[PDB]
């Protein structure tokens, strides 16, 4: 059966070295971080902080 | 003889501004790292302005 | 990440704004991280709402939370003993109404026969229609849910009524028809007037009670000017 195997292994080689990679970092992390504004300035006044 | 006439054209000036501030508390304790990114975010907000 | 909390934008300190000591743990839970109306006690002490001189400045309690969302215990800002700062005269931004518990107002849409209620998702059996108010309190502490009648408080003597809540974990709700429950939600809005109450709560409305604070411009600043209560 060697060659019907050999089409099946060659579409299975093709998947997984175009759908995987080897974890090298168990754990990997994500962050949400905010934003902050300028405003128009005045003569006497100050602006918000941040 | 002859008539002659001219005009000009100009353009606006504004100004804007932020702030941070920080207690004593907050700056015993702080990562550089994190005013740092405050500092970032300015810069951001800055070009988001112009 | 998820949230804003309010914060002091401006605050002097050398002006009418002073240090004090608490007389009271500020509740964690209910209390940090927001605009407390506070006041002085018989002795020395910074209390939430009116104390012995009534409302003479506002209040944020600043308090670090974990990724978790929860607050450290080990704070040395918010037990009794603990220093606190106070303020009359400043700007607080990232502002929000200051409210304790969980309110509902009910309205019957029915005048006949009987009309159903949950709390937490368990049913009051029946409330009639032209209920008096502490029928449709009992009606409510009947529920096998462990909450009682002073979890509880109950007012309204027509179709109306509302249901205030001292915790914060139990919704009231509709289940059948010929009933509705809004719970009463309470947001900052632009160009108002903000006052101080005797729970320590702040909000747009003044009562028989209600010293003013101050006033917002845009709904995320208040503008900080207490006008201190006085005999």
């Amino acid at each position: 059966f060697a060659e019907s195997i050999a089409i099946y292994n060659e579409a299975m080689d093709n998947l997984i070295q175009l759908l995987t990679y080897p974890v090298t970092v168990p754990v990997e992390p994500v962050v949400q971080i905010g934003e902050t504004t300028f405003e128009e300035a005045t003569e006497l006044g100050v602006p918000r902080g941040a | 003889g002859l008539p002659i006439e001219v005009f000009q054209m100009g353009y606006d000036l504004r100004h804007y501004d932020k702030r941070n501030a920080y207690s004593w508390m907050f700056l015993a304790d702080a990562d550089g790292r994190q005013v740092e990114a405050i500092h970032d975010a300015v810069l951001w907000a800055d070009k988001r302005l112009v | 990440a998820l949230k804003t909390k309010p914060r002091w934008d401006k605050y002097d300190g050398y002006v009418g704004n002073y240090r004090g000591v608490l007389g009271e743990d500020i509740d964690l839970d209910t209390e940090a991280n927001r605009v407390l109306a506070v006041g002085t006690n018989s002795n020395g002490a910074i209390v939430v709402g009116a104390g012995q001189t009534g409302i003479k400045g506002l209040m944020i309690v600043a308090v670090g939370a974990d990724i978790h969302g929860a607050m450290l215990d080990g704070g040395i800002n918010n037990h009794a003993g603990d220093p606190q700062d106070v303020g009359k005269h400043g700007e607080i931004t990232n502002f929000q109404p200051t409210v304790f518990g969980r309110t509902f107002g009910v309205a019957i849409s029915a005048t006949e026969g009987n009309v159903k209620l949950a709390v937490n998702g368990v049913d009051t059996g029946n409330i009639a229609y032209d209920t008096s108010a502490a029928n449709l309190k009992s009606g409510i502490v009947a529920v096998d849910d462990g909450f009682t009648a002073d979890d509880f408080t109950v007012t309204g003597t027509a179709p109306n009524f509302t249901i205030v809540t001292t915790r914060t974990d139990v919704t009231i709700t509709a289940s059948g028809e010929g009933v509705t429950v809004t719970e009463a939600t309470s947001v900052a809005a632009a160009g108002t007037n903000y006052y101080g109450h005797a729970d320590g709560t702040v909000n747009a409305v003044k009562g028989s009670d209600g010293v003013y604070v101050g006033h917002t411009q845009e709904a995320d600043r208040l503008i900080v000017n207490v006008k201190d209560e006085e005999d």
